């Protein structure tokens, strides 16, 4: 058996403009095995209106998943993606960095 | 140009939780069009692309029957594999399966695929001739001998050369405008100071389809493998894709770098630079 | 449309 730790990308569906509706994405990929926990967080609190894509995998057999939610970003609200996987000792939190 | 149909299966044993899970998704090119999940309320194959919803009820009922039986067969396969590897009854294990066809611009089969991974490693695969198998280890040779005696490769070759291409052609006609469509990326370069001496340049390609793209940084005209960070192409969530490439450069030398972008939808390859 | 792979590994 092998195990691969997830790569985690947190981003919007379109470039962010404060006050304009958008989608917040958390893309997890390259992980094995497939059981994984992903939450999107707003100001530290779990967003319960979150959808995810159906589990699939790439040609090297590693899995990927997209988690997403509609949102309207602002200057003050902070967002993050929290990922738990058997390859990690505690959940890993990745902040939405507005690039 | 070239097109492909692919089915992706994952069966996971969860002995401590109860029943295994079976998930299937089907793709045409980079577009998902069906899914099945043994863990849904009443499991059924479901449409995931607008051009497949026109299929009649016999389509979904026939395919649902296949996935339910596949889930049952895979559970027994997982029990066999646990024996082959002398593995503990305690833990969770994974069988992944991946098959389909690639056709050329004229719709002729270029290559068929049919391969399996156990616990994330190659296990057995149908060779390119679609008449023989490659086994990755001694355990996989148990399956190989069994499948040779069963004439298993002939059954799959017939599907890969016949119905696979035929359904692919039909999906390509049913979803022609979009399944086909080629959407160029919108591009731009960002700049972010890391310190007083270094900065990151990031080349973005956004909203493109299909997913195939080349994104490279050139310093003084020579490309920068070893020093370019390149994230996996990621889904936008609206059936298009995004990708960026990043390079850490000495501040003051940004303009020695160009980002080269080639995509099917771009009239000509693009050379982009940081613009302050 | 998928193909059933009925025979076990
Ligand atoms: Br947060
Ligand atoms: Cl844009
Ligand atoms: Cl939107
Ligand atoms: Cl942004
Ligand atoms: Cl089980
Ligand atoms: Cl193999
Ligand atoms: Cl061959
Ligand atoms: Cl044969
Ligand atoms: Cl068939
Ligand atoms: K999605
Ligand atoms: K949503
Ligand atoms: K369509
Ligand atoms: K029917
Ligand atoms: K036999
Ligand atoms: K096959
Ligand atoms: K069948
Ligand atoms: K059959
Ligand atoms: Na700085
Ligand atoms: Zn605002
Ligand atoms: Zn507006
Ligand atoms: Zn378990
Ligand atoms: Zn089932
Ligand atoms: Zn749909
Ligand atoms: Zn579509």
């Amino acid at each position: 058996m092998i195990q691969r730790t997830p790569k985690i990308q947190v981003y919007s569906r379109h470039p962010a403009e404060n006050g304009k509706s958008n989608f917040l994405n958390c893309y997890v990929s390259g992980f094995h095995p497939s059981d994984i926990e992903v939450d999107l967080l707003k100001n530290g609190e779990r967003i319960e209106k979150v959808e995810h894509s159906d589990l699939s995998f790439s040609k090297d057999w590693s899995f990927y998943l997209l988690y997403y939610t509609e949102f309207t970003p602002t200057e003050k609200d902070e967002y993050a993606c929290r990922v738990n996987h058997v390859t990690l000792s505690q959940p890993k939190i990745v902040k939405w960095d507005r690039d | 140009g070239s097109h492909s149909m692919r089915y992706f299966y994952t069966s996971v044993s969860r002995p401590g939780r109860g029943e295994p899970r079976f998930i299937s998704v089907g793709y045409v090119d980079d577009t998902q069009f069906v899914r099945f999940d043994s863990d849904a309320a009443s499991p059924r194959e479901e449409p995931r692309a607008p051009w497949i919803e026109q299929e009649g009820p016999e389509y979904w009922d026939r395919n649902t029957q296949i996935y339910k039986a596949q889930a049952q067969t895979d559970r027994e396969s997982l029990r066999n594999l646990r024996g082959y590897y002398n593995q503990s009854e305690a833990g969770s294990h994974t069988l992944q399966s991946m098959y389909g066809c690639d056709v050329g611009p004229d719709g002729r089969l270029l290559r068929g695929h049919d391969q399996y991974a156990y616990d994330g490693k190659d296990y057995i695969a149908l060779n390119e001739d679609l008449r023989s198998w490659t086994a990755a280890d001694t355990a996989a040779q148990i399956t190989q001998r069994k499948w040779e005696a069963a004439r298993e490769a002939e059954q799959r070759r017939a599907y890969l050369e016949g119905e696979c291409v035929e359904w692919l052609r039909r999906y390509l006609e049913n979803g022609k405008d979009k399944l086909e469509r080629a959407d160029p990326p919108k591009t731009h370069v960002t700049h972010h100071p890391i310190s007083d001496h270094e900065a990151t340049l990031r080349c973005w390609a956004l909203g493109f389809y299909p997913a195939e793209i080349t994104l490279t940084w050139q310093r003084d005209g020579e490309d920068q493998t070893q020093d370019t960070e390149l994230v996996e192409t990621r889904p936008a969530g609206d059936r298009t894709f995004q990708k960026w490439a990043a390079v850490v450069v000495p501040s003051g030398e940004e303009q020695r770098y160009t980002c080269h972008v080639q995509h099917e939808g771009l009239p000509k390859p693009l050379t982009l630079r940081w613009e302050p | 449309s998928p193909k059933l792979h009925f025979y076990y590994l």
